């Protein structure tokens, strides 16, 4: 009786055939594709949607109702565990983890002699899984460590987020990076595959986050670990970075231009492509909402006035540590860091170095009618005439998203040296001076601003001398703030440093005068610095997931 | 004459079905069958959703139609329903089991017209109808929109002149200090380019029209002792109220039967061919028309399509969308054929071999024209999508029946083997970069851009061995026993086959000799039935862990295509990128049939010489081992969904049908048919992930287990805050202010949070009733059918944008007229919350405010006709000549609680129009 | 190593309408048939096909355009024509001998 | 009413042609032979490898 067996599945591959050696490489590609096709407009792996909680930027759109859950996150009031965005990002990151685990499981059943590059592919898969786990840990303190590729799906119901403590979870996340660094090649011919230097830098980042211990039920910093700082210093050595040929770009804007993709500073980036045979290209759909109103729609991720005032400098070229936010930045009377024009597009200035598009304070540039300001982010945007911009119901480009930058490596080395407090503070000062000098020379596209809009550029490196720990920490914090504007790392840095509450409250108080959106804003001491575990996940895993403190 | 005589069987009078003049015969019987819910949006096609005995399963609930012994599940809108002689609905598992293995959701038996022996007849029917829009949603005009915006601005304390929408307000304060608006003015052009002048546009009137429906049928039948034949040709056309939407259908049916070898051999066939061409309305056209403000003109200054400019909300022009969608016409060919042969070796033995075929072809050509509506544009995107779909089902049935009439004992023994095979396929091509931008030029060979190819195929098979035994004693005691062995290709070999028994008992009390004196009681019968049926309506590839090479060629919204294509080299594209595979679902080899047990008790009575007839039914349905597709736990990632037998559904229902027909002394014949039905549904078991995600109810907050299917959990709105003292007295909550919605504190913790939610929505009506009245008097026949539903709650999405300002995804959208009657110090006698621009109180949350009483009672169809007297017809040689005028959906009565309109369709779907029809019937 | 699939669909639709009026007379030895007719013909043809490449399993079950991972092509064309005819036929028979 | 099935396997390997056919013809005479209505229909399904 073959009547019920004649017909077979069409156009698919069964589960028992996906483990064959001729498909594993394809599966490897899958583990990368999720980082370019598995992100939504409201859930992007850059985590810019959840970075509105910081003081760097507001939330764009027509108004507060446009993304009401994100508005509640920004104001830190009226946040419910039954939020669709939190569950969405949780599910997407665990889908990335699942793809990485499937690739690892397929790779583990191969002979070394038959597949010489087995170790490299395994290291790449572990690096991707660790990156996803690190992003989850940044978003949620308590996450499930899915590091067992040879695990049956049913056992996934027995997984819990409290199996390992905070330190143990950090160590488990860092183990993948350690293996990748021990196994990844020094140089990769394909820019998509991460190199040894990228793994070492991301391991240093993980150890730096591990150093700021968050032990106890609450979310308060309970000390600084010296061993973690030593590990960071070990894994951020300039010799390792120079082995892979990575260094600071000659110009800052080169890090955010299609013409200079996969540069020296681009230690690791998500390769976005156009005209690649898909429906519209593997464009950065996570930045679709960030395009200005001049393109027709969207207009999200609008930088705040606080960041613009932070970019303001004094006559000595140093940032104003106490009087930067007292008055709004003036283009004609106040010295400004050149990095501002590569990050924030102020009104009356060319948009993405295009003379044919000048930002104006009208409805053609702001979708909120001035409610959220008129500033437009420029790092994630591209020139309208680049030919790299395509309309796929959302204006998205093929510009690569650089996950790890060499400036980040230098600043993390400076942070480790400063927090060690065992000498070598001058080395951190030298790294900060190098970053400032790189910023000073980044005027290849904005040199005419002196003779066109009266823009005064004045930035100078710090003098090489003895500096106290608090002064060096403040200078490093200011350098990080002025270096990674609109790069979706301010809130995580504030949470790690343990000063998120005071900074957020001060920002709310300062910006309530010029923005009514922060009229009812309020930040809780131990509740709003970590996204709560989704209620759907807790309900699905009864007696296994514990909600974060304060919820 | 019921074809089961011992189960829950509903016989539908086909004469009243054709009176309504509906393309779909199923839609005509919307409320004429107890325990049967028919939901129709009102689109030109007769497409509708059918639910029998409530919801009894978590998978597809579509009932199994049977026409001329051929089973199917496709809609009857694509078939000609005017050539139907009898309609029978089998809502009992025991009665419907013998008709197929897909009787979990009920079986509907449809019999086509056949030539009556000894006569030859013809019938020609013509019908012309006009459909008019009745549920015209009231929206703010330019002045009303400006007044509402000014009211919101003054309520929020902001300057109304900073709206930056061209509105200048002259306003002041009264004695009490409440703001009052004196006048408003508008700029002539909404933009600085003077290309979009301001105007008062009725978008609902602009996108709606008066549709025309035409129906022409011609049927002929001829019977004889050696055989019979029947041939029918039908044409239908319906223009929808929404512009650029239409549906027409040609139908040709040929039935015949031949008797050879002195009635031993019989060969019959029933065939029909259908051709339906349809242009459908774009998704959310009503929503788009309601959202766009009336200030936007239909046409710009240069004659191009109007669109929002400046700060106006990003809403596409509904008229332009309809104009561009008018070329999205799809053609559907339906092939429904059947050939059967019957042999009688002797008097009591019959052998029937039947072959049925259903072939469906669909061809569509979708066009994407470049549009530029103000700030709304697609960057000059022009594309063509040519899609082809094929469905092929073939069934073979072998039946052996024996009948005996020994003594007072009648015995029927029947056995049968059935084989079903369905194969579906589809493929489509996509082309871009066109220049002329016309349907004639838009062909894939004429394109000059990126081309894409899509294609898929699937199928399944069914094997059934069934046996039915019927015993009748003294025409008083009836016993029925049936057994089914059913197997499908969707399961593994171990769990391929399953067994289903069913038993039915019946006792005719009127045949007992102890009540011979009860002359009034003409007939009384008590019947019971306990049956089991199998359900396997799931995905074909359910037991396989599916890995698919999703390169990323499929269009996706928001960029979540989940494609597998990465530029590992980092060359920004320029060629074929490396690809791979992704997991779609995890297979499960332990999946088996879903077992539904139905217990039915029925009482059939007929009194006063077969004048007052009726039936009362009570049914209990229990579905277990339900094949449900559970989602991933959350850390399983993509492909975590899998099919499992972890469901439990319970349905307890009552039905009552009554009918009284009688004449009158002066010559009036009145027939009244009343019907009432009620049911209660409950979910007993469900997977933990399914209950957590709340796909079947609960909104992801509480488990739906132990509650009705589709029930929704939300907050409770205890009025609105009329003063600051009320705000202070009430428990603290986010966004609390004067004129905002007050939420009840269920747990009395002093703070309103996510735990202050309870079950608020129950989509189960208290009872659904229907009443048909037929009056005959002096060649005048009047038909009047009323359908009512009582005790049903509805969630109104229209209220979300009619009772609030800026409560949608974007602000400055057009709202309802009743929004003008919002709460204010000047107008304290109102329940609508005060207007605001910021949703601080978060009124978009699910609550009792959006739950309204859906009870209604509407005149589904009224018809007044005149029949030509027999002598005039014979003078004109006509056998019958009749004319009639009818109204469909003419009048309705709603509840005062329902603030909206059209309780049957309280959402943004297709509206239900009023039909005025004139028709004629000729019997040459 | 070239693997590809080509899914092609073709439709032809012809419809004809004919109206014929015939009269016959048998007067004396003369038989006369007079027939007139109007005929309308309409033919419409169309075709479209999709092309996909880069398959792995290389079996008819797996070879579907959605399962491909290579360059895809779309082809499509349509055409048609119509015919109108007015014809008349007269037949005369004398003594069943002269036609 | 006619039902036909044909199948031909060519001499060249992997070449074949089969065909199912269903024909229904009918005619009816009404109104004492004044009116006549007739129809002739056929459906064919041919599967071929050339
Ligand atoms: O809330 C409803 C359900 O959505 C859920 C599902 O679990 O989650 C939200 C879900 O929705 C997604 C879609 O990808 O994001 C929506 C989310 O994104 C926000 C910002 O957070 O807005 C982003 C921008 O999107 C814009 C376009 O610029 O509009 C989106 C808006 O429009 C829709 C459909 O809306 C309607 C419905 O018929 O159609 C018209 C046009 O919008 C309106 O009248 C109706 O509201 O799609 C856009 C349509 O445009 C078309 O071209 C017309 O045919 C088609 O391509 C689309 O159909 C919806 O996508 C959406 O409502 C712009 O307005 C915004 O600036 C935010 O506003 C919105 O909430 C996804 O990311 C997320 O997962 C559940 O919360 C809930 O059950
Ligand atoms: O995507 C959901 C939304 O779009 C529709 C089409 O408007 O569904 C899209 C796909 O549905 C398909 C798959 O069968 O058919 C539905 C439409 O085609 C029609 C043509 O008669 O129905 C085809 C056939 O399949 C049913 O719909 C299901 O059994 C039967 O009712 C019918 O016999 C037509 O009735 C439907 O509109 C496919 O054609 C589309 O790609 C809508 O279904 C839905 O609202
Ligand atoms: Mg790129
Ligand atoms: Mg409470």
């Amino acid at each position: 009786d073959d009547f019920l067996d004649r017909q077979v599945p069409q156009g698919i591959v069964t589960g028992d055939q996906i483990a064959s050696p001729e498909y594993v490489d394809n599966l490897v590609i899958s583990a990368y594709a999720i980082w370019a096709t598995g992100d939504d407009i409201n859930s992007s792996f850059s985590l810019w949607n959840y970075d509105v909680r910081s003081d760097d930027c507001y939330k764009g759109g027509s108004g507060t109702e446009d993304g009401g859950v994100f508005n509640a996150l920004e104001i830190s009031k009226g946040i419910n565990t039954t939020d669709w965005n939190i569950n969405d990002i949780w599910k997407r990151l665990y889908q990335c983890i699942t793809r990485a685990n499937t690739a690892l499981q397929s790779l583990d059943q191969m002979d070394e002699k038959t597949y010489p590059l087995k170790n490299q592919r395994i290291a790449e898969m572990r690096f991707l899984r660790g990156h996803a786990h690190f992003m989850l840990k940044q978003l949620f303190k308590k996450i499930v460590i899915v590091n067992d590729e040879n695990m049956e799906p049913d056992a996934y119901n027995e997984l819990s987020n409290t199996t390992y403590t905070n330190d143990e979870q950090w160590q488990k996340i860092a183990d993948d990076f350690q293996f990748a660094y021990d196994n990844l090649p020094e140089v990769q011919i394909e820019k998509g595959r991460p190199a040894q230097a990228a793994a070492a830098a991301y391991l240093a980042k993980t150890y730096l986050y591990k150093a700021y211990r968050q032990d106890g039920a609450d979310n308060a910093l309970t000390g600084i670990n010296e061993e973690d700082l030593k590990q960071v210093v070990k894994y951020t050595d300039p010799l390792i970075m120079a082995k892979g040929g990575y260094g600071l770009e000659t110009d800052y804007s080169m890090n955010f231009l299609p013409q200079y993709e996969n540069g020296a500073e681009s230690v690791w980036a998500i390769q976005y492509s156009i005209n690649d045979g898909t429906y519209n290209g593997n464009l950065n759909w996570g930045m679709g909402l960030t395009t200005p109103q001049i393109l027709g729609c969207c207009d999200f991720h609008k930088p705040s006035q606080n960041l613009v005032n932070a970019f303001k400098t004094d006559s000595q070229g140093k940032p104003l540590f106490s009087t930067y936010d007292n008055e709004n930045y003036e283009v004609a009377t106040d010295n400004v860091d050149p990095r501002l024009f590569h990050t924030v597009g102020m009104p009356g200035f060319p948009y993405k170095y295009n003379e044919g598009y000048i930002i104006q304070k009208n409805d053609d540039w702001s979708r909120s009618k001035g409610l959220y300001g008129y500033y437009v982010s420029l790092k994630e945007n591209v020139d309208p005439d680049c030919d790299c911009l395509k309309k796929g119901s959302y204006w998205a480009s093929s510009l690569n998203h650089i996950v790890i930058r060499y400036a980040d490596v230098l600043l993390m080395r400076a942070e480790a040296l400063i927090q060690l407090n065992d000498g070598r503070i001058t080395d951190a000062i030298s790294l900060i001076n190098e970053v400032r000098s790189r910023a000073a020379g980044s005027t290849m596209l904005i040199f005419n601003y002196k003779e066109d809009y009266g823009v005064n550029f004045k930035v100078t490196p710090y003098d090489l001398k003895a500096y106290a720990q608090d002064e060096a920490m403040k200078m490093l914090k200011w350098e990080r703030r002025v270096e990674f504007g609109m790069e979706s790392s301010r809130f995580f840095d504030l949470v790690r440093w343990g000063e998120a509450k005071d900074v957020i409250n001060a920002y709310y108080v300062t910006e309530a005068s010029r923005c009514s959106i922060y009229k009812n804003a309020g930040f809780t001491e131990n509740k709003n610095e970590y996204l709560p575990v989704p209620f759907e996940q807790i309900s699905a895993s009864n007696g296994n997931y514990t909600q974060n403190f304060g919820w | 004459r019921k074809a089961d005589l011992t189960g829950a069987v509903s016989v539908v009078k086909v004469d009243e079905i054709q009176k309504q003049g509906e393309n779909n015969p199923v839609k005509a019987l919307q409320g004429r069958v107890p325990g049967m819910n028919i939901t129709a949006d009102g689109n030109p096609s007769g497409s509708a959703t059918v639910r029998i005995r409530g919801i009894g399963t978590l998978n597809n609930n579509d009932p199994l139609y049977i026409i001329d012994g051929v089973p199917t599940k496709a809609g009857m809108h694509e078939l000609n329903g005017n050539d139907i002689e009898s309609i029978q609905v089998l809502k009992d598992a025991a009665s419907a089991s013998i008709y197929g293995s897909r009787a979990a959701n009920g079986v509907i038996i449809i019999t086509t017209k056949q030539g009556k022996k000894g006569q030859i007849k013809i019938n020609f029917d013509a019908s012309v109808s006009a459909s008019m829009y009745q549920s015209k949603m009231n929206v703010l005009n330019t002045e009303q929109y400006g007044r509402a915006m000014w009211q919101a601005y003054v309520n929020d304390g902001e300057n109304p002149n900073g709206n930056a929408l061209g509105y200048a307000y002259n306003w002041g304060y009264n004695a009490d200090g409440n703001p009052v608006l004196y006048g408003m003015t508008l700029s002539k052009y909404l933009d600085s380019k003077n290309t979009m002048p301001v105007a008062d546009t009725d978008w609902f009137d602009e996108i709606t029209r008066t549709g025309v429906i035409q129906q022409y049928n011609l049927s002929v039948s001829n019977g004889s002792e050696k055989g019979s034949s029947f041939f029918s040709l039908g044409y239908y056309k319906n223009l929808g109220v929404i512009k650029d939407t239409d549906f027409d259908r040609f139908s040709a049916r040929m039935n015949s039967d031949y008797k050879l070898i002195d009635d031993i051999l019989t060969i019959g066939q029933h065939f029909t061919l259908n051709r339906t061409s349809e242009v459908q309305a774009p998704g959310g056209i009503i929503e788009t028309a309601l959202d766009i403000p009336s200030a936007i003109p239909v046409y710009a200054s240069d004659g191009s399509w109007g669109g929002p400019v400046g700060g106006w909300p990003d809403r596409r022009n509904p008229r332009a969308v309809l104009e561009y969608n008018k070329d999205n016409r799809y053609t559907y060919w339906r092939m429904f054929g059947d050939a059967y042969v019957n042999l009688t070796p002797f008097k009591g033995f019959n052998l029937r071999s039947t072959f049925g075929l259903d072939y469906a072809n669909k061809q569509a050509r979708y066009f994407t024209y470049p549009y530029q509506e103000g700030t709304q544009t697609n960057n000059g995107k022009s594309a063509v999508e040519a899609k082809q779909e094929h469905w092929t089902k073939w069934m073979w049935n072998a039946i052996a029946t024996y009948q005996l009439e020994v003594g007072k004992h009648r015995g029927d023994v029947m056995i049968g083997m059935e084989l079903n095979r369905e194969d579906d396929s589809h493929f489509s091509g996509y082309k871009e970069d066109f220049s002329i931008l016309t349907p004639d030029y838009m062909w894939p060979d004429a394109g000059s851009g990126t081309a894409q190819a899509y294609g898929a195929g699937e199928g399944y098979s069914l094997v059934s061995f069934f046996g039915k035994m019927n015993y009748s004693y003294a025409d008083r005691y009836l016993l029925s026993l049936t057994l089914r062995r059913d197997g499908s290709s969707r399961f593994g070999k171990n769990h391929r086959y399953a067994t289903f028994p069913s038993v039915s008992l019946g006792w005719r009390i009127t045949q007992e000799n102890f009540m011979k004196e009860l002359t009034w009681l003409d007939d009384l019968k008590l019947r019971a039935s306990w049956g089991q049926t199998g359900n396997q309506e799931i995905s074909n590839l359910a037991r396989y862990t599916i890995y698919a090479p999703n390169y990323g060629t499929t269009d996706s919204f928001g960029g979540q295509s989940y494609g597998t294509a990465y530029d590992i080299t980092g060359s920004n594209g320029g060629g074929v990128l490396p690809s791979g595979f992704k997991r779609n679902q995890i297979g499960n080899d332990n999946i088996k049939w879903e077992t539904t047990t139905q217990t039915n008790v029925g009482i059939d009575f007929s009194l006063f010489k077969q004048s007052l007839y009726g039936s009362l039914e009570y049914y209990y349905k229990k579905a277990t081992d339900i094949l449900t597709e559970m989602a991933g736990v959350g850390v399983l990632g993509e492909g975590g969904s899998r099919w499992i037998n972890s469901g439990a559904m319970k349905n307890q229902g009552f039905e009552f049908n009554l009918g009284y027909r009688n004449k009158t002394a002066f010559g009036l014949t009145y027939d009244l048919n009343g019907n009432i039905s009620t049911y209660r549904n409950e979910i007993l078991e469900l997977p933990e992930t399914v209950a957590a995600n709340g796909k079947f109810g609960g909104n992801g907050v509480k488990s739906v287990v132990g509650h009705t299917y589709g029930a929704q959990v939300g907050y409770i709105a205890d009025g609105i805050f009329k003063s600051q003292d009320e705000v202070d007295n009430h428990a603290t909550q986010e966004g609390a202010a004067v004129g905002r919605i007050r939420y009840r504190d269920i747990d009395h913790n002093g703070v309103i949070d996510e735990r202050d939610q309870n079950w608020i929505y129950d989509p189960t009506p208290s009872f659904s009733y229907g009443l048909n009245i037929y009056l005959e008097y002096k060649n005048f026949d009047l038909t009047m059918f009323w359908q009512g539903v009582q005790g049903v709650d509805i969630i109104s999405d229209v209220k979300k944008k009619s009772d609030f300002w800026s409560a949608s995804n974007v602000g400055f959208l057009n709202k309802g007229t009743r929004l003008l009657n919002a709460w204010s110090p000047t107008n304290p006698n109102s329940d609508i919350p005060a207007l605001t621009r910021s949703d601080t109180n978060n009124e978009q949350r699910v609550s009792t405010y959006f739950v309204e009483n859906g009870s209604f009672l509407k005149l589904r169809n009224i018809q007044l006709g005149y029949t030509v007297p027999a002598v005039i017809s014979k003078k004109m040689r006509m056998d019958r000549l009749r004319f009639y005028c009818s109204a469909q959906n003419l009048l309705t009565i709603k509840s005062k609680n329902f603030t909206g309109e059209d309780p049957e369709n309280p959402n943004f779907s297709y509206p239900i129009p009023v039909n005025i029809t004139f028709g004629l019937n000729i019997g040459f």
